[PDB]
């Protein structure tokens, strides 16, 4: 079993506190100028490396390589709730109009993280991926058979409703989804308005996306 | 009418059967049974015939129905329907200028920021500028239902005229 919060701390605290001495002695925090870089949005993708998760926590690499995608998730939410520490075009905007309105975390998330996988794994055939390394991190090698145009995938819409003017967000996970009709908003549905909602491509979320087939040496 | 779906002047079966009372002149027999005196008992049964008679015509028009209003209902049929075209093409127009000219999917949506929603944030609108230059808040919602018992009555015919010989025969009756 796992405590994911604490987890989250822990990957926070290898966040803030890790260090490697690159630029030849200089003690630099790699991963605090990342977030740096994006908090002002001067970068938008981080490479952690398991490697240097490895340095002083070889059971959070397990934990890592043996259930990826949550701990994707982790490092993603550790990443977006250090963001303000580190903080001295169109969604910047929407997302600036929305701060507004306060004054959705996956839309207000405009960063992305990825492992960097450990070497101590060694590089994978695609035939030895076997069905027991289903949701774990593997490397592979192959050669690149085809590869698709960069299309737009949905990661987070947002609707507008015509009626009572306030957004809907909806996040996106499966490959297909249901889009949103009528308004779930209660002034909509107290008063049987009948308020529809519209797509708003300009505000919502969408990511670069793009299917290749790798194939064996 | 679903049969006799006809137009302004085409002989009805009930023109027909006038015309053939005309010719056969058992209109001059109702006539001198109205007219006599010595049979007074049928006046009930032959006025209910005329009544019978004249159900689409009106006397306003029956009377003015001269021997020359043949050419004259040819030129206003064709005034009739030069300035029905006409009103349909302004229409046309009223409702072409009310619409863009781009097409439907070209999207973009505007806030009027002066304009409540029904909530507590400003009106979002998504039909385009041409439709906010008559801006009217019920342009997206369809009627009510209103329910059988409380429905308007309506009128139970039209005014399709009967044929023109008949209604010289009917204005001489
Ligand atoms: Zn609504």
């Amino acid at each position: 079993l796992k405590d994911y919060a604490l987890e989250k701390e822990k990957v926070k605290k290898f966040l803030q506190e890790f260090y490697q001495d690159d630029e030849l002695g200089k003690k630099q925090f790699k991963y605090g100028n990342q977030l740096v870089r994006l908090a002002h949005r001067e970068q938008v993708a981080l490479y952690v490396d398991l490697d240097d998760v490895a340095e002083d926590d070889p059971e959070l690499v397990d934990s890592i390589c043996e259930n990826a995608r949550r701990y994707a998730k982790l490092f993603a939410d550790a990443v977006q709730e250090l963001l303000p520490q580190y903080k001295e075009d169109v969604l910047d905007v929407y997302i600036e109009h929305r701060l507004m309105m306060e004054q959705p975390a996956e839309l207000m998330r405009r960063f992305e993280l990825y492992f960097q996988g450990p070497s101590s794994n060694k590089p994978r055939v695609i035939r030895e991926v076997r069905a027991d390394s289903v949701g774990k991190l593997v490397t592979v090698r192959g050669i690149v058979t085809r590869v698709s145009e960069v299309k737009p995938k949905m990661v987070v819409a947002t609707y507008t409703c015509d009626q009572c003017g306030a957004e809907t967000y909806q996040p996106i996970q499966s490959p297909t989804f249901m889009p949103l009709i009528m308004c779930p908003s209660q002034e909509c549905q107290t008063n049987r308005s009948g308020g529809r909602l519209y797509l708003q491509t300009r505000g919502s979320r969408f990511i670069k996306f793009q299917e290749m087939k790798m194939q064996e040496h | 009418l679903d049969q006799e779906k006809k137009i302004d002047d085409d002989a009805s079966a009930h023109d027909q059967l006038l015309w053939a009372i005309h010719l056969s002149g058992l209109d001059d027999l109702l006539l001198f049974l109205a007219s006599s005196s010595a049979e007074e008992q049928w006046s009930l049964h032959v006025l209910e015939i005329v009544s019978l008679m004249f159900r689409d015509q009106n006397p306003e028009q029956l009377a003015g129905v001269g021997q020359g209003r043949l050419a004259q209902e040819r030129s206003a049929d064709f005034a009739e329907l030069e300035v029905l075209r006409q009103r349909e093409m302004a229409e046309k127009k009223t409702r072409a200028l009310q619409r863009g000219n781009r097409h439907s999917r070209f999207g973009g949506s505007y806030i009027v920021q002066g304009l409540k929603s029904i909530g507590e944030r400003d009106l979002i609108f998504h039909k385009g500028l041409h439709n906010l230059r008559n801006y009217s808040s019920d342009l997206g919602k369809q009627p009510k239902k209103v329910p059988k018992r409380r429905q308007a009555a309506r009128e139970l015919s039209i005014q399709r005229r009967s044929a023109l010989n008949v209604r010289l025969f009917l204005r001489d009756f």
